[PDB]
């Protein structure tokens, strides 16, 4: 039914889970999301998340794509990520090559504010902080991008497009009603096929709203309201990974 | 990094340092989700999150 | 076997998108008259997206016609007009931006308007070295072989050092360039730094944000 | 430097107005507070008071 | 059901009245087959205004038409050409205001040359211009599909290059399979042809 999640509805439904942004930053977002959506050629630019930092200048990260195709048995989106400290002026996040993509996953810690920070590894490897930020965003998006099943569909020329006749998911408390965004529409892959204890679902059946929380990445929340058929997802907190899931559960 | 992070980090309410009436608080790095806020004579502490 | 070679000037936008030019030719046919007689032919030349500079388009059978020899072909050699922003270097563009020193050290975001009608804001990811550069992948000219992939935009950085500095500014710079690591600082050092930061960012009598006269 | 002027606590005013249920709403209130700062800060447009 | 060409000039686009013009066009029964916003260059406009070659008003006409972006539209209706001439009204704005006050020239035009719209005159000119701005828009399956005209078309343009290609293929005689010969003849046609040049790098 919906074609792009709102920022206001998402920030309203996920407020209870701590997924909130400052009010001045909220107004700046309201003004400066369309500006970036028009400056860049994108046609769907939403807010992805907000990563914390050693300063107060958290990283607000937005994501936008033009084309979304079906390549090699996977729905692939040519995503582009932007970051900002305040909601006013956005900058871009260039992708990182594989050598850095492997040398950036060993840098556990909380990111600092200035995006001109260099971490050191071992000879010494000097890595920029924006590379680490992009690595963390890519990992979280690979592990957590959640949408209701059958919300997308395949057309001619093999483009994944919103299912304009989507009638919602029956049993919105079962994990079988949600799927990764990069699963092809025909495939029966859902969040159930992931590790059993990774995802937690709390479903308010009276107000008809379901919340899916990631336990492997503790700061990722997703909401799905069935009566109005609106689904959104945000990530608040840093992008570190919960390795010892077996002990916590 | 070879510098251990501090246990408390600042948090602001505006991107400009000239706004007239802005709250400004601190946030715990050890227990994530614990915040303290102060505006004039009205101050607060609150913890939201996983324990 | 003589041929007439003509420059063909194109703008970077045309080569990026793929133009379709109609050029005029003044061809001479020799007759019994003392002077020649000439005519204007129209030629349609179809430049493909991102053809390399120096491409030769040869029209066979077009050229001045002597009484005995069939005229040789006419050659058009592709060259680009100068651009205010970009200069192409093979398959990728080059942008030469003059950068302030504090933009180099502290870091800012360069603003670049691409050949396509999209703006671009690229952060400075570290302390930009003198004579260093930055690379934005997928933001160059298209590949002539494959009509999807492109090169990578290259920002060549030429720092713009300040012309004047006072002695107190030099004192502040030396204090910034020799500050001890944060795990080596005294409590007096931390208190002094906090006081100075609260004074420099003072909302009414501090100089952290000023309005240009 | 920014001009020194005399305004009220506009963010508090917006909070009060939203509490009572009248006025322009909180989001416009943040913008008004920042535009009034824009007006009052102007050295050329030297104002003693903005409201 | 016929269709005509019509362009909104830069004067009605600089004043932000393009959308209202489209709405009025649609309200009267037209159907916008295809639209495109585009800025002509000097050469393209001069080729566009070929009929008024060497006229007295040509300099200012070509200078105005390339001062800003315009809109190009194809409008479909049973009486599209005459209906668009009537709706578009008299060609002179000062005459238009007196004669027909509620017409596009009177409402949005300002000057003899800044009439704010341009339409076609006759079906031949309309088809020519639609082909000029929309090379891929189909149409006119009756005049083009005509045994005498089709034979003339093949003989005059396609036949001279094809005969040489089929001869070279008969000389070479490639593999008896279809695909190799088809690829060979297609490559030959795309390699040496009269109107296009040969590309070397």
């Amino acid at each position: 039914v919906q074609l792009e999640p709102n920022i206001t509805l998402v920030l309203k439904h996920l407020a209870s889970c701590g997924a909130v942004v400052s009010a001045e930053q909220q107004a700046a977002l309201d003004h400066s999301i369309p500006i970036k959506r028009i400056e860049a050629g994108l046609r769907s630019l939403t807010l992805w998340g907000r990563l914390t930092t050693l300063n107060g200048k958290d990283y607000l990260v937005a994501e936008g794509y033009n084309v979304a195709s079906s390549k090699e048995g996977a729905a692939v989106y040519e995503t582009k990520y932007f970051y900002s400290q305040d909601g006013a002026r956005w900058s871009d996040l260039q992708p990182v090559d594989s050598e850095t993509a492997t040398r950036c996953a060993r840098i556990k810690g909380m990111l600092s504010g200035d995006p001109a920070k260099n971490y050191e590894l071992e000879l010494v490897f000097q890595i920029p902080e924006l590379a680490v930020l992009r690595c963390r965003v890519d990992a979280i998006a690979t592990a957590t991008s959640v949408i209701p099943t059958d919300s997308t569909i395949l057309n001619a020329a093999s483009q994944v497009v919103p299912n304009r006749l989507f009638a919602g998911a029956a049993y919105p408390e079962k994990l079988e009603s949600y799927q990764h965004r990069f699963s092809l529409p025909g495939s029966g892959v859902t969040l159930s096929q992931d590790l059993r204890g990774t995802w937690a679902v709390q479903y308010d059946a009276f107000k008809g709203v379901a919340q899916v929380r990631s336990l492997l990445f503790p700061g990722y929340f997703f909401y799905y309201a069935a009566n109005e058929l609106t689904w959104g997802s945000l990530y608040v907190g840093d992008g570190l990974r919960n390795n010892d899931l077996i002990f916590m559960l | 990094d070879k510098v251990p992070p501090p246990a408390w980090s600042p948090v602001f309410a505006s991107a400009s340092v000239t706004t007239r009436n802005q709250v400004a608080g601190v946030r715990s790095n050890r227990w994530p989700g614990a915040v303290c806020a102060c505006a004039g004579r009205h101050f607060t502490s609150m913890y939201v999150g996983w324990g | 076997g003589k041929n007439k070679v003509y420059p063909l000037e194109l703008t970077l936008e045309e080569i990026f998108h793929g133009c379709l030019k109609k050029v005029a030719h003044k061809r001479k046919v020799l007759l019994f008259s003392g002077e020649y007689v000439e005519e204007e032919r129209q030629l349609t030349v179809d430049v493909k997206p991102g053809l390399p500079t120096g491409t030769r388009f040869v029209f066979e059978g077009e050229g001045n016609k002597t009484p005995k020899k069939e005229p040789g072909p006419v050659v058009f050699v592709l060259k680009p007009k100068p651009h205010p922003r970009f200069v192409r270097r093979g398959s990728d563009l080059v942008h030469k931006v003059t950068l302030p020193l504090h933009h180099a050290l502290i870091g800012t975001t360069l603003d670049i308007r691409t050949l396509d009608d999209r703006d671009l804001k690229v952060p400075i990811s570290d302390i930009m070295r003198p004579g260093s550069s930055l690379t934005v992948p997928g933001e160059g000219m298209p590949l002539p072989a494959t009509p999807s992939a492109r090169g990578n935009l290259v920002i060549e950085i030429d720092l713009l050092f300040p012309t004047h500095l006072t002695e107190t500014q030099k004192m502040l710079l030396r204090s910034a360039f020799f500050l001890p690591p944060p795990t080596e600082q005294n409590e007096e050092t931390k208190k002094a730094l906090r006081d100075y930061e609260a004074a420099f960012k003072h909302d009414l009598k501090g100089w952290a944000t000023v309005f240009k006269r | 430097p920014p001009n020194e002027f005399e305004a009220e606590n506009m963010l508090g005013a917006a909070a009060v107005l939203d509490c009572l249920g009248v006025g322009l709403g909180r989001e416009l209130g943040v913008n008004i507070a920042l535009a009034a700062k824009r007006i009052g800060e102007d050295p050329k447009l030297a104002v003693r008071s903005v409201r | 059901l016929e269709k005509t060409f019509a362009l909104i000039k830069p004067d009605a686009v600089r004043a932000g009245k393009a959308q209202e013009i489209m709405q009025l066009i649609e309200l009267n029964g037209f159907t916008i087959i295809a639209k495109q916003k585009l800025q002509l260059t000097r050469a393209r406009a001069e080729e566009f205004y070929g009929e008024h070659k060497g006229k007295e008003f040509f300099p200012k006409l070509v200078n105005f038409m390339t001062s800003g972006p315009i809109w190009a539209l194809v409008l479909a209706k049973p009486g599209a050409i005459l209906a668009w001439r009537a709706l578009m009204g008299p060609t002179n704005v000062f005459k238009a205001r007196a004669e027909q006050p509620k017409c596009l020239r009177a409402l949005y035009g300002t000057d003899g040359t800044q009439n704010a719209t341009h339409g076609s005159d006759s079906p031949i000119s309309a088809a020519r211009e639609i082909k000029f701005f929309f090379p891929t828009l189909s149409g006119d399956p009756t005049i083009y599909a005509e045994p005498t005209a089709a034979a003339e078309y093949i003989t005059k343009r396609i036949q001279p290059a094809l005969a040489k290609a089929l001869a070279a293929l008969a000389r070479e005689k490639p593999s008896a399979d279809k695909f190799e010969a088809i690829t060979f003849v297609a490559g030959y046609l795309l390699q040496n042809n009269p109107n296009k040049p040969k590309v070397l790098m």
